[PDB]
RNA sequence: AAAAAA
């Protein structure tokens, strides 16, 4: 693998046009491209994969947020603790209305995507994609349980279909699941013992971080509750 | 301090003409002129 | 103490013709400043007064200005903090009549008076007319509107501040001394007032 | 700053407690396994309960005793919480409710319980004496502040050894560590705190209460009651602190004293063992260095 | 003017009312207090008296407008943001429906300016808010605030209404109002200059950022 | 100068690190980018909240100096214009003095710098370059320059020093000196002889630091 | 910034160098230490104290 | 906090030649109070005063033993106002003022507290202001007065330390009184009400000892708004007003 | 310191 360090020279020649991305920084004065994080450089597209527990607002990202406040203009939703609030408009719901407002209390789990996210402006999310049949699991998440994981474990789970988690958990139990890019995973089952079994697995899988240890953990966790 | 390392009191008139030189130069700034190529425009 | 360096706490401290000098506007940190030095007999006093304002207070609905005065010990630690607060309260009772408060709505004027050096060969009673002199100069130098020039005098521990050319009184401080000195102290301090007034006016015009 | 908890979590954890289940897969009377690691210097001690990580360092200095108690010594505890444990904790805040609580609880466990001999810390009566300070460093916050800080302080004091002092007239001299061995502080008994968390769920409504031991950070936010009982191996109650919260019977109070005694006894024998293993660790190392001379 | 030219605080200038004899008719001069003066009450001969008294050390000026105005001019405080004035401000924060700033200096009248000295790290500086509808006269309804202003950029505006005693309400609708001084990447890059009214370029790194520019 | 370090020892923090040098052990933690207080807000750049607590007692003016010196190093490192109006909490807790804390605070300073930078890496913050800090001392008698000394070597030392350099291009080329502290009696010749040995030893720890990150970050990816 | 504590004897005491805006060339240190020596030698003997 | 419509009404009413007070009081009338004494067994002396507006002040008198050669001040007055800090401006002002009112060389005889040539009794005066709708300097003063009139100390045995185990000494002294005055227009007022002080042009703090006016004497601003300068004849009038109406209040508080 | 019917 090719490991990258901040401040190091950029291997990619400046001759051929290359689109930017997360992980690299374009100097507003010297106009030189330099890495600002530590990880593996992926060139297809140029970006850097680095370990981070803190999520930042970005366009077209699926996130699971919690309503921390209800205003007259929009909703105040926290995608993560201590981070700045996000603006969820009333018109950001399917079958929107003028006078009539969507029913959401403080503490309700919402599965939405980030539409407009500026660095110097308050981010905004919408409870309907733009668009994928208006139903990618978007909306209020009733009951269930959520778990905090690092951003590395969250993105690989949602995007990569070769990740042996949804594959190994589907065999142990039948359930619906929603994964956000802010390190939040929402899983709901029928019986509470199944949800608890799923929580303990992801908690241990994220800690150990091993692709081939998924089946081993899931086997001993589901047999522990019985 | 000069090259010999001896302290020299700066005249009170010295700083005056410094302000007179600055306020005069700052009041009227030279217009920065830069040209950009336009291959899409044509003469008459 | 985790704020300053007090040193070893197991240690102990050490155990053993009127003339005026006025200078104003020598501090660029504030809006107005003043230096007052007085030497008489075997007792001299040097203090500095700084005035910061008038500066706007956010959310303030006051239709007039707000004056705050605080005395500090520059060098010699003599006067009690409790007594410094008392004089401060006395001083503010004076300038609230002197300062045209109607000019600065929703604003506040902070006044800092540093008591630097005071040699003595009550006690703080003698410094009071000098504090009034300093503040009145620092306020007038700052641009703060004053209805009249505030000045005072000290006679047998009896301090009384005058405005409108001694016709009225803006402050009265009586401590220790004796009795039946009412008429005498009012006449002696009135002379000190007029003397301090003209030197204060001259101080503002000359520089 | 405050921790935002979802409505779904609050319903899930509460329902799980009714089914005798919890997130970290523990029991109601079970206490988190505590590991104790000593540093190079004497007095330095690290205590870890699950994800909860704390640190303690015992120091000493020559000072003067109070005029009220000239025949006694001086003892003080620092429980100041840094944002290192989480952004939830502000920087330099001694006015914290649960923060001053943890400080007083462990203070009552050491001073008023006669755990540490302050009379033996007195060099000269009414003149000079020893001043023992215990600074608790809260590294990671997963809950159980009171419990973890209670072990760290106690384990540290028994592992701490003050320099030997000999009185010469009115002059106080200090012996180096290489010339003489430091004398350990005298401890009569070892108090250990156990924190209880109470819950009052709805539905399945006449009589229903849930009490767990050493709750995690997520369980600590949802509790309706707080109880801290301090017990030792001497079959006696050091101190117990219950302020408001969910009102409970006197029977359930002693029910929590019986469940705690089995816990404090198990870890006190663990502390004494780890003190024994570390004492002999420095003994075998002292003999090996001498043999190579 | 038969009245003292130089005036220290507490010096009597002129009585309440005045009159003179000219052209066989009595002309009434009405003395009114002004900046530096204060109408107060004095007592003499057992009878009340009202007279204009200076409160600030300086020279006395008697002017008339289309009545005699008595004011004292010192050798800042009097200058305060009022409806119609032009004010240089700096962007403190950006929101979606508006843009709040802080007042630095105020344009005088016939350029010269009056700098308001205050601590920017406290908040004692006057704060102002520019509405999204007050950005430009062109398309008042839909205006993208991100493409107009930027944190740190200097904006020349005109105050409409003072509103409450907290925030001032400005506008950049006209041509001579907008972002004056700005740098690339929130101040990280080089200096940028104003070319088009809705476009700001930088003749150094070749960077171009969308702002609301004024007329040179 | 054999050291030891770990990455991500804390859970509820965005990024953390644990540095070990001789006897002085300083654990650090970093949370950000998060919501800043009204008093800390910076419209353009990124706000830095730096906290340094000692091993014994409460933080005093001494630690206020440590925070101020640490701030000077971490400031040019972090790209502040990537996170406008935001907060970064950097807390450094000293577990062991590793020296005489009353007379010398320059050993702990270097460790606070090292631990902080590692936490910045773990938390995933935009950094312009890399950094490494080492404690230096000069004995009165021997008059030799010792890189990363011990406790007993400081007591008999004439002058103490602290060097922190910024490294670019594979941790070889030095962009600029971030921090240079010196206390005690020393001349000009000893100064340029300090950087001669310092820059060499700094790069030794830079390449040492780089391999520590690789061993910890890569398994996560 | 550069902070220097220079003595008339020629030696130095406190040396604080922090570069946060530009590179610090060794030629500027020698220029700083040169200017600090004369500055300290001027303050050493000025009022004859 | 009165409206301007109230302030303009009360001013025109008080500044009038036949000055009409809002409660009908004459310029020399005092509002009815209530004094309780000797209710603290743990203390040598105690007092409690209730006012008309609901103002309340509790004063405690305790003592100990110390050398009078090493201690110049044998009388320490401490003031704690409810809902107020110990370093507050008004608190430390009154704390400093009362110490000047009750001092060993001002208004209190130092020979009264003299037991032997070596040791003497030092009196600690504590003040707790429960409620305050105005300047408590006069209210506290009447409380400290009644507290010192009823005091009991350990009785001496020898002469010129040992004390009597049962019998006690009753300290008989003449404690100073402090009367606050209000200057409204050209009229003087005694015992200013809450609402009266907010419109008063100025104010006076005058002490009283042994049937005579004594220090400290201050000129306090009862407010921060309508504060204006006053003619010297008002000070002579105010002092004379206190002078003639003081034997009346002293006589009342004596019973 | 918005909300309910039609
Ligand atoms: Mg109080």
């Amino acid at each position: 693998s090719t490991f990258i360090f901040p401040g190091d020279s950029f291997p990619v020649d400046p001759t051929t046009p290359v689109k930017l991305g997360p992980g690299i920084y374009c100097d507003p004065n010297t106009q030189e491209i330099r890495p600002v994080n530590t990880g593996v450089l992926h060139v297809s597209t140029a970006y850097i994969d680095y370990s981070s527990k803190r999520y930042i607002p970005s366009v077209n990202d699926f996130v699971i947020g919690v309503i921390i406040g209800t205003f007259s203009d929009s909703y105040k939703v926290s995608l993560q603790n201590f981070s700045s609030s996000v603006s969820l408009s009333y018109m950001a719901f399917p079958n929107a209305s003028k006078k009539n407002r969507p029913t959401l209390q403080v503490g309700d789990l919402v599965y939405a995507r980030v539409c407009t996210a500026e660095k110097e402006l308050e981010a905004e999310i919408e409870c309907f994609d733009s668009t994928t049949g208006r139903d990618a699991g978007f909306g209020i998440l009733e009951d269930g349980m959520i778990i905090d994981v690092n951003l590395n474990f969250a993105r690989q789970l949602l995007f990569n279909n070769d990740f042996p988690l949804l594959k190994v958990l589907a065999a142990h139990t039948k359930f619906e699941v929603a994964i956000g890019l802010n390190g939040k995973i929402w899983v709901k089952c029928e019986e509470l013992s199944n949800t608890l079994a799923c929580y303990r697995t992801i908690m241990e899988c994220c800690q150990k971080n091993d692709t081939a240890a998924f089946k081993d953990i899931a086997k001993r966790q589901f047999k522990e509750i019985l | 301090y000069s090259k010999d390392g001896l302290p020299n009191k700066v005249k009170t008139e010295d700083i005056r003409i410094r302000a007179q030189n600055f306020k005069s130069a700052l009041a009227n700034l030279e217009d920065i002129i830069f040209e950009i190529e336009k291959p899409l425009v044509v003469p008459v | 103490d985790r704020r300053r360096l007090l040193g070893p706490a197991a240690a102990k401290p050490m155990a053993f013709e009127q003339e005026l000098s006025l200078h104003t506007g020598f501090i660029e940190n504030c809006n107005g400043s003043a230096l007052v030095e007085a030497r008489s007999l075997g007792h001299q006093t040097s203090l500095i007064t700084a005035v910061y304002g008038p500066r706007s207070i956010r959310g303030s609905f006051t239709s007039q200005g707000t004056i705050s005065i605080q005395l500090k010990n520059g060098l010699l630690e003599k006067y009690n903090t409790n007594e410094l607060k008392e004089v401060s309260s006395f001083l503010m009772g004076i300038f609230n009549s002197v300062v045209n408060l109607s000019r600065y709505p929703k604003s506040g004027i902070d006044i800092f008076v540093y008591l630097t050096y005071d040699k003595d060969l009550s006690q703080i009673s003698s410094l009071i007319p000098h504090c009034i002199t300093s503040i009145t100069l620092a306020l007038a130098d700052a641009g703060i509107e004053l209805v009249d020039m505030a000045g005072a005098g000290e006679a047998n521990g009896t301090v009384v501040s005058f405005i409108k050319n001694g016709e009225e009184i803006v402050g009265f401080w009586k401590d220790d001394g004796d009795d039946e000195d009412l008429l005498e102290c009012l006449d002696r301090c009135k002379e000190q007032y007029n003397r301090y007034r003209d030197l204060m006016i001259s101080c503002l015009m000359n520089q | 700053k405050d921790i935002e908890i979802s409505a779904s979590e609050s319903k899930f954890i509460l329902e799980a407690l009714r089914q005798n289940y919890r997130l970290d897969g523990r029991s109601f009377d079970q206490f988190r396994d505590v590991e104790i690691t000593f540093g190079k210097e004497f007095g330095d001690v690290s205590v870890k309960m699950g994800n909860t990580k704390v640190h303690c360092r015992i120091s000493c200095q020559i000072a003067q005793p109070y005029e009220d108690r000239p025949f006694e010594g001086l003892f003080v505890i620092s429980t100041e919480i840094s944002p290192m444990a989480g952004s939830q904790f502000e920087n330099g805040n001694i006015t914290g409710e649960d923060e001053v609580l943890c400080s007083r609880i462990i203070e009552k466990s050491v001073r008023r319980s006669g755990a540490l001999d302050v009379e033996g810390l007195c060099i000269v009566a009414g003149s000079k004496c020893w001043a023992v300070r215990a600074d608790v460093h809260f590294l990671d916050c997963d809950g159980g502040f009171i419990d973890a800080s209670c072990i760290a302080v106690m384990a540290g004091l028994m592992h701490f050894k003050k320099p030997d002092i000999t009185v010469h007239g009115e002059q106080i001299i200090v012996h180096p560590v290489n010339e003489r061995e430091p004398v350990p502080l005298g401890i009569l008994h070892i108090p250990i705190c156990v924190t209880f968390s109470f819950f009052n769920p709805q539905d399945t409504e006449t009589n229903s209460e849930i009490s767990i031991i050493d709750a995690t950070l997520k369980e600590e936010l949802l509790r309706d009651g707080v109880l801290t009982v301090t017990l030792n191996k001497n079959r006696e109650v050091v101190q117990v602190s219950k302020a408001g919260g969910l009102p409970m019977d006197a029977l359930t109070l002693m029910k929590c004293c019986h469940e705690a005694y089995s816990i404090i006894e198990k870890i006190t024998d663990q502390i004494l063992q780890l003190l024994k293993e570390d004492s002999e660790k420095r003994n075998k190392y002292a003999a090996m260095l001498t043999s190579e001379n | 003017f038969q009245f003292p030219e130089i005036a220290y605080p507490g010096k009597l200038i002129c009585p309440q009312y005045g009159t003179e004899n000219k052209d066989g008719e009595d002309i009434i001069f009405n003395y009114v207090p002004g900046p530096g003066t204060k109408l107060i009450q004095y007592e003499h001969n057992g009878r009340t008296l009202e007279a204009i008294t200076a409160t600030l050390v300086g020279t006395v000026r008697c002017e008339e407008e289309k009545n005699i105005l008595v004011s004292v001019l010192p050798g800042f405080a009097n200058n305060l943001p009022k409806e119609g004035d032009i004010v240089l401000t700096r962007v403190t924060r950006l929101s979606l429906q508006r843009a709040n700033v802080e007042i630095l200096a105020v344009e005088d009248k016939p350029a010269t300016f009056s700098v308001s000295q205050a601590s920017s790290d406290l908040g004692e500086t006057f704060r102002g808010i520019i509405r999204s509808q007050d950005v430009r006269s062109t398309d008042r309804d839909r205006v993208k605030v991100i493409e107009c202003f930027k944190p740190g950029d200097i904006v020349r505006a005109q105050v409409l209404s003072l509103g409450d005693g907290t925030n001032y309400y400005l506008t950049t609708a006209r041509n001579d109002l907008g972002v004056v001084f700005a740098r690339a990447a929130n101040g990280a890059g080089g200096l940028m200059y104003a070319t088009d009214w809705q476009m700001m370029t930088s003749p150094v790194t070749g960077a171009t950022e969308k702002r609301k520019c004024a007329k040179p | 100068m054999s050291v030891q370090a770990e990455i991500g020892i804390l859970d509820h923090v965005d990024g953390s690190s644990e540095f070990v040098s001789q006897d002085t052990k300083v654990i650090c933690s970093v949370t950000g980018p998060i919501e800043p207080k009204a008093r800390q807000e910076l419209p353009t750049q990124l706000a830095l909240e730096i906290i340094v607590r000692p091993a014994k007692g409460v933080a005093t003016t001494r630690e206020k100096v440590l925070e101020d010196k640490l701030r000077a190093v971490l400031t040019p490192l972090i790209t502040r214009h990537c996170y406008p109006r935001q907060l970064c909490q950097i807390t450094c807790q000293i577990l062991e003095s590793g020296e005489d804390e009353a007379e010398f605070s320059l050993r702990e300073l270097s460790c606070c710098i090292n631990a902080a930078f590692l936490a910045l890496v773990d938390a995933g913050i935009a950094l312009n370059s890399m950094c490494a800090s080492i404690p230096i001392a000069i004995i009165k008698d021997t008059s030799d320059i010792i890189v990363d000394p011990t406790a007993e070597q400081l007591k008999i030392s004439l002058s103490v020093h602290t060097l922190a350099l910024e490294f670019v291009n594979g941790g070889k080329v030095v962009k600029n000196v971030l921090l240079l502290d010196s206390n005690g009696d020393f001349n000009e010749d000893q100064l340029f002889s300090l950087l001669e040995l310092g820059e060499q030893k700094c790069q030794e720890l830079v390449t040492n630091i780089r391999r520590i990150i690789q061993d910890n970050i890569s398994p996560r990816l | 910034t550069i902070s220097i504590l220079a003595a008339p004897s020629g030696n130095y005491k406190q040396l604080t160098l922090v570069g946060g805006g530009a590179k610090i060339t060794p030629e500027m240190i020698k220029r700083s230490l040169l200017l600090s020596r004369v500055r300290a030698d001027d303050l050493s003997t000025r009022f004859n104290i | 906090s009165l409206s301007v419509a109230e302030k303009s009404y009360l001013y025109d009413s008080l500044a009038s030649t036949p000055s009409i007070r809002p409660d009908g009081r004459l310029p020399h009338q005092f509002r009815p109070i209530e004094i309780f004494t000797d209710f603290l067994p743990s203390s040598n002396g105690s007092s409690r005063i209730i006012a008309s507006d609901g103002s309340e002040c509790i004063v405690s008198i305790k003592s100990k033993v110390v050398d009078h050669h090493v201690e110049n001040e044998l009388l320490q007055v401490d003031v704690d106002i409810a809902g107020q800090r110990d370093d507050a401006l008004v608190v430390e002002t009154i704390t400093s003022l009362l110490n000047k009112v009750l001092k060993s060389g001002s208004g209190v005889d130092s020979s009264k507290l003299q037991l032997t040539k070596k040791y003497s009794f030092k009196i600690f005066v504590d003040v707790l202001v429960i409620s305050s709708h105005s300047h408590p300097v006069s209210l506290i003063s009447f409380a400290i007065y009644s507290a010192l009139n009823s005091t009991y100390l350990p009785k001496l045995i020898s002469a010129f330390p040992t004390f009597h185990d049962y019998d006690m000494v009753k300290l008989d002294i003449n404690p100073p009184l402090v009367f606050i005055l209000a200057v409204v227009g050209n009229n003087m007022l005694l015992d200013p009400a809450a609402n009266e002080s907010e419109v008063a042009n100025n104010g006076l703090i005058i002490s009283w000892s042994n049937g005579k006016i004594t220090s400290p004497i201050r000129s306090v601003a009862l407010n921060d708004s309508n504060v204006k300068s006053f003619k010297p004849h008002l000070l002579k009038q105010g002092l004379a007003m206190v002078e003639k109406y003081a034997p009346d209040v002293v006589r009342s508080l004596e019973n």
